[PDB]
Order: C-alpha cells, then structure tokens, then sequence
C-alpha cells in the first residue's frame, strides 16, 4: 500500500483536485473534538475533520495512528482568515490497519502555506 | 484552539451521498425515545379514526339535508302540476257545462 | 413434574387486592417491541390517510351524482308544467263556442 | 417467630382455609418454575406458588432459603390426586432476611396428610 504523496498540497493548489479531493490514500498521524484528527500524505500532515458516515465509522472501528484510509467523500476548507487548512472527510474506507509510519518528520501543511501563501486557490 | 474547524461538522455537505448519523445512543436513551414515538403515533391514529368517523357522519348528515330540500322542491312542483291539472279540468267542465 | 400446580398461576384470584404484574422485560426486548410498534403504527396511519382521502373523493362523487339526479327530476316536472301552461294557452287561443 | 404448624391448620380448620393469611413462614428451598418455592412453618414444610405481586416481589428481592415472610394474600389448593398441597401466595411482606433455619428436619405436609388423610 502506498500513500498519495504530497496530495494535501495538490488539494489547495490544483483546481481539479480542490473541486473533488477524493481517492487520496492517507495514514492517520494523531488522535467532542475526537472527530478532528491529523492525517499524513507521506510528505505533509494536515488536520482532517470527520463528519457524517466517516465520523461514525472512525469511532466504531477505533481507528488510530498508523491506520491507512482512502478518502471517498471530502471537501477542502480554509479557515481563520486563510491561516488554517482542513479536509472535511464525509466518507472513507480502511485500507490497512496499524501500518508502520511512512514518515514521522513530515511538514505541517499550514506551516508550508504560511511560507508559500500565493500557491493557494 | 480549533473551534473554527469544529464549527464545520454541521455545515451542509456538498455531496448528497454524505448522510448525518446520530452519535451512538444507549438502549435506555433509545427506549425513552421509542416509547415517546409510540405514544405520539398512537395519538395521531386515535385522532385520524375520529376524523374518518366525523367525515362519515357529515357525509350522512349532508346527504339527508340534500334529500330533504330536494323533496321539498319536488313537492312544490307537484303541487303546481295538480293545480294546472285541476284548472284544465274545470275549463273543460265549463266548455260543456 | 409440578405442571398441575403451575397451571394455577393464572387462575383468577379471589382477592381483588391481587394484581397481575407483566413478566419483566429487558431493555433489549422492550426496545424491539417499541420499534416494531412504531412500524405497525406508521403502516396503520399511512393506510387510514388513504381511506380518509378516498371517503372524501367518494363523498364528492356521490353528492355530484345526487345533485345531477335531482336536477333531472326537477327539469322533468318543469317541462311537464310548461306543457300544461301551453295547453291552457292553446285552449284560450282556439275558441270552442 | 414462625406460625408453628399453620400449614396443617390451613387444610384442617375451615376458618383458616377460608382465609390463610397472616402466617409467618421461612423460605425452605428455591428454584414460572422459579415461582414455585418450599416454605416452612417450623414443623411442616409445604410448596408455595407465588403469583401476581408476590411473584414479582420475590424475584426482584431475590429471596432465598432462610428469609422470613408474612403472607398477606393467599389461597389454599389441593391439586393432583390429593397427593399435592399448595399455598397460592398473591402477596407477602419481608419480615427478616437470611435468618437461621428454625428447623431443617421438618415434615413435608403432603407426606403427613398421606398418613392422616381423614383430616382434610
Ligand atoms: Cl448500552
Ligand atoms: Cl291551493
Ligand atoms: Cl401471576
């Protein structure tokens, strides 16, 4: 199984990708506000807000750091006067349970875009 | 913190495939809700039976009033007919008598 | 082997102070029954709305047929009246000396 | 403390048969089949069929051997081929929980009446 390397950057810079940010393969990076998680594309790590079916599935399956998911329904969202990036995940599928971390020294997406602010749509 | 992010939980989704799922409820929470629903549906049914019965009683009442009024009108016309029959009867009797 | 004694559980009590108590049901049994009742009541309500609507459509149809049957009878009598009126006018016009 | 020999009085005395209430008994043995228990008067032990509020109360309270009760609503009953005596208990009150057995060598009432059948 391979993660969609650098896809979080593509979601906010490529229009076709922003319009439909689905099909991405991500690793859970870190785990009320229990539905707000950290996900990893192998290069960048960003916040993901689980909603609807995803929020139910993630909680019942007790998904945690290292599990690999494929996003099926998602919306991109930028908040706090364009400072904060979030992927709203409405549906996903479990790809692999408790896999080894592909990267532990990944870059926080919001930190990248604060340094490169012109790249976003 | 991430309150501005968490605020998006309830923002209507773009996808029609995105379905809200109520956070898990215990059997005790569910039993209360279900018992409440049972009571509400039983009240609605009891009320609808009353309505059907009333509509039925009204149909019967309105038809009876209709038949009564028509029979009054038919009686009035029959009375006028007999009057004209008698008039002609007398005119013939005068024509010979 | 005590089936003949157990048969007396439901024998009407001589005391009016003796009250039947429904056998305890678990939350799971009660929730299933409530959910099942909800479905049954929803079916009954959907059916009864259809019935009310049909009865209403039938009331309207039967009243229309009634009014039309009455108007035919009233027309027949009015035509009979005009005929007798014309007879008398024919009699006045021709002069049977 | 128990109504000593009362089970015998219930089936031999008419006034007692007509109203077999007020008796103080000890639970002798436990386990609808669960509602059929063995009760003791200190001399005799007989079967008791718990019904109505007494069946609910006994089950929720988890009454067992050694407990002392006072029968409030009851009916006498002689059922299968007269070899079967039962007290139908519709209501009772708890007198004492888990008291020591007043008698362990008591006589089964049905066994007594099979030997003395002329008195019923
Ligand atoms: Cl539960
Ligand atoms: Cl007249
Ligand atoms: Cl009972």
């Amino acid at each position: 199984v391979q993660l969609s390397r650098g896809d979080f950057h593509s979601i906010f810079t490529n229009k076709q990708r922003y319009d439909n940010p689905t099909g991405g393969v991500y690793q859970v990076y870190n785990t009320n506000r229990e539905n707000l998680i950290m996900i990893s594309d192998g290069i960048y790590h960003m916040k993901a807000l689980l909603r609807n079916q995803a929020a139910s599935k993630f909680q019942s399956m007790e998904l945690q750091r290292g599990d690999i998911i494929r996003v099926i329904i998602a919306e991109p969202a930028i908040v706090r006067e364009r400072k904060k990036y979030v992927l709203l995940v409405d549906d996903f599928e479990l790809v692999q349970s408790r896999a080894d971390m592909v990267n532990q020294t990944s870059t926080f997406l919001d930190n990248y875009f604060s340094e490169h602010p012109n790249e976003t749509l | 913190d991430d309150d501005d992010i968490l605020e998006l939980v309830n923002r209507p989704p773009m996808s029609q495939m995105a379905v809200p799922i109520k956070p898990p409820e215990s059997q005790a929470e569910q039993l209360m809700k279900a018992k409440g629903e049972v009571g509400v549906l039983r009240q609605k049914l009891s009320m609808l039976e009353k309505t059907l019965r009333e509509h039925d009683d009204n149909q019967k009442k309105l038809e009876s009033s209709l038949k009564s009024s028509h029979e009054e009108e038919v009686t009035k016309l029959k009375i006028e007919l007999e009057r004209l029959e008698d008039e002609r009867k007398f005119m013939l009797l005068e024509q010979k008598h």
